[PDB]
């Protein structure tokens, strides 16, 4: 629940803002992508240093690097799948938010 | 090599079919899928997801130096040259061609 | 649809408050301290409202200066109609809440503003500083220690959460507030206090060389 | 279709009342008791309306406080125009019955408020406490024993249904009301009474250490 | 959609400011210098506002002359209501900003105008000239050295950036301003100064043969 | 697109001015000469505005007569409020420009009119005649020699370009103006002058047998 694994910010009809982390979107394909990215990082490390091994830090960094590239888990406007999570919540989901010369702002 | 060009024109649609075919051809590592698109912003990030099309490479315009290179590739040394222009370089055809390429590139890049 | 558009203003307004500068207000030994990130020398975001009531804001200026003026108007009309010691920070905060709610559900565009009304005790009196935050919804919240308005409020709010100390002197509270605000010289800071020790008018700006010495 | 628009207004008002804290009002030996779940120290949901008429509300603060103010205005104008003993809880309830109907049919968004008007007898007089509930529909329900407003009303209403006892003392009615409300300390409760024994102004808040002793 | 209306209003006003002649205002030893490219002999884009406050504009003539008139009105009403030395360039600039924030969001068509309010010190007094620029949105910018309005501002601004020199005489600042403006004779230039040396009314036009000698 | 709709508005006004007759005004030795092609004997397109200020128009009669009346109103209210010699052709032209711009942007249909305001010097005074042309949008142009309004303006404007001569007498300027207008007898011409030699009221119609002798 730390704010290092923030994924999405959802504002409901009630106006309650909730941070949905990766825990609510851990699909198996996402785990596969995490493992593949970690293995690619291992390739880079072994070709940079030469030591034939895989570090835990590789997977730990791949965890946060997984969502640096979009996985299609968030959607524009209100997703139908979100209307399903909204039904479980009991509050309609209204705002999905990832985590000039127009007047004067102070 | 299976190459696709002008893929910014396209992308519930044909995208899932393309992804399924790419996953099917993934077993054939010898076949290399190469896509081209001048508008990376319009390309649907679904194809940009990790996995299939991981490697993205940017390309650039011909730089002055690249223009001199490309001009040399067509304006080779075997093309006929004027005698008066040879008088400025004592009959050195390669040097004359290089100077002419430099001159035309400089004028066009001015 | 009331849900799409009464709420539609809520994103609009939230976005406007984020493209602004950050202001903090915190309690210290001598009263309350306002520290805002402000480059201009003419336009301000901290103001006296009444004898012991101060005011800070963040967001579209034509809007929070409109509120600044309205609040001044209100407070003086009350103080004259009844008496000076009858106008309280609580009334002012409540009026701002009603007014920001009425703009939220009637005007075309919601006021992209965030307000903080501050009050200290009278001279020779004893009482804790009161901070209220009024949002664009019309919502009002009672803060015990500090208010952070405008921009990205999370890092500043957390830095203040670690550094805050009740009964910190003026210099310590200034260091804490500038430090947490960084998460800037006298040419980019607007600093004022609600000095509880003044006899009547408690608001007092700290600018120039005096500000230079304090920080 | 006004048939469908009215339906979305009624649902919107119902959701707003549910999205709020809970208030109870019940009759006891000395008059009527209001017990509300209220965290703020400045914002109040229980109020004196006239000498013997009290008022509790649940919903949107700015709106039921708008009604609070309107009712105060009404009652005082009547009392001065005729006399104090002519203003009755019944008139007040009726005025809020018609104002909430007019708002519900004519204004953009219906008020999301639920009202309870309470009345006790005059000093040295004998008469049963009267409770009225006015909904956003403008319907007025005459309650003999207790009113529950805002949030989830079923569990509180049932707990009161089992625990209620006529002529319970002030402490027993407070225990029953807090217990049924739980279905909270002095820092999260707003408690007041319509004490039938007072000579003129019956409304009386119970806060701080006295409240601490009572509960 | 608030966003589309804002981006549509913004690109039309801007397609009007760049669709007009260019004006420059810069500080020099004796005060501030306005140099505008103006062919007509009757229609003017530089004007006195108050004793020490001048005004230049670029855009749609009827509208910035409407603002010219409103500002004159304002300044004189203040000067008479309080005193002459109380009206400052800062107040005027602020009023124009509020007015261009209200026109842009409330009227049908935004004003396609760019304003520059200038102020110098009083007679026998010492203080740096102040230049403010008010955009059609309602934003105000504090300028230390020079303002360029209307038409292709960037090429003219680039030249002034190289040629500007503080405390340049009237002739040098005129040469610099006309030169950077070219990036025109007395029959196509409108030139005026805010001469800080005048006792009261600082604004003074430079036309005809005197202008001929200066350039 | 409002901008494309504005192109339609401009076309509609231009169509109306073309669907009409032609008027010319030119400077000559004794002042300014108005020569219009006008069949009616009651409806006129040339008028006195003030002592030395005349007026000609082309388009829709009811509207340019509305402007005629408004201008008369304005000029007399000024002359009485200040003095006669204070009303100038320049003020009048400017008022017509503001008014036609406001009409062109705010009213349903734009005024399909084209105006020419003329001014000469006072008696025993020396100064060149001034001609201004105000178009339907609010644009105003300063003319040194002659104005042509309504219908097809190109051939008349060119014929005048070849035939014009400064300081031409009244008869020569009349011949030039009628000739270029043909590119008509006393029963189809409206002719008037702004005779600079008159003591006060300079406008003077030339009709009937006197007109017969002049042409």
């Amino acid at each position: 629940e730390i704010d290092d694994n923030r994924f999405l910010e959802v504002t409901y009809a009630n106006g309650d803002k909730e941070v949905m982390y990766f825990k609510d979107f851990n699909s198996g394909a996402m785990i596969q992508n995490v493992v593949d990215r970690a293995k690619k990082n291992a390739i880079k490390s072994v070709l940079e240093t030469g030591q034939p091994g895989l570090r835990i830090q590789h997977l730990l960094d791949s965890i946060v690097d997984e969502f640096a590239e979009n996985e299609d888990l968030p959607n524009t406007t209100n997703p139908d799948d979100w209307a399903r999570i909204s039904g479980k919540k009991g509050e309609r989901i209204v705002y999905i938010r990832t985590l000039s010369n127009l007047g004067q702002y102070l | 090599i299976v190459f696709f060009d002008e893929m910014d024109s396209i992308f519930t649609t044909v995208v899932p079919q393309l992804l399924s075919e790419i996953d099917g051809v993934e077993g054939l590592e010898n076949v290399i899928v190469i896509g081209a698109s001048n508008r990376e912003d319009m390309i649907d990030p679904a194809i940009l997801r990790p996995g299939r099309l991981d490697v993205k490479i940017k390309i650039e315009r011909p730089d002055a130096e690249a223009a001199q290179d490309i001009y040399s590739k067509y304006l080779t040394e075997f093309l006929p040259v004027h005698a008066d222009d040879l008088a400025e370089f004592d009959g050195d055809r390669s040097a004359c061609i290089k100077a002419m390429i430099e001159k035309v590139v400089d004028r066009m890049y001015a | 649809s009331p849900e799409q558009a009464m709420r539609e203003r809520s994103e609009l307004a939230r976005k406007g408050i984020a493209r602004a500068k950050s202001v903090v207000a915190l309690a210290y030994a001598g009263g309350v301290l306002f520290v805002a990130e402000n480059p201009s020398r003419s336009l301000q975001k901290i103001s006296e409202l009444y004898d012991r009531v101060g005011f800070a804001a963040a967001g579209k200026f034509n809007e929070f200066d409109n509120l600044r003026r309205g609040g001044i108007q209100f407070a003086d009309t009350r103080g004259y109609a009844y008496d000076r010691r009858d106008v309280t920070g609580r009334q002012l905060a409540n009026v701002y809440a009603q007014t920001l709610g009425t703009i939220f559900t009637e005007q075309a565009k919601p006021y992209e503003v965030e307000l903080c009304v501050a009050e200290v005790a009278h001279y020779g009196e004893t009482k804790r500083p009161e901070l209220y935050r009024i949002t664009y919804d019309g919502s009002i919240a009672d803060e015990p220690h500090f208010v952070v308005m405008g921009g990205t409020t999370e890092p500043i709010a957390n830095a203040l959460k670690e550094s805050y100390a009740e009964n910190a002197s003026l210099t310590d509270a200034l260091r804490i507030a500038v430090a947490a605000l960084r998460a800037l010289g006298v040419a980019s800071l607007e600093v004022a206090v609600l000095d509880a020790n003044r006899p009547r008018r408690a608001f007092r700006r700290i600018t120039g060389s005096a500000l230079q010495a304090l920080l």
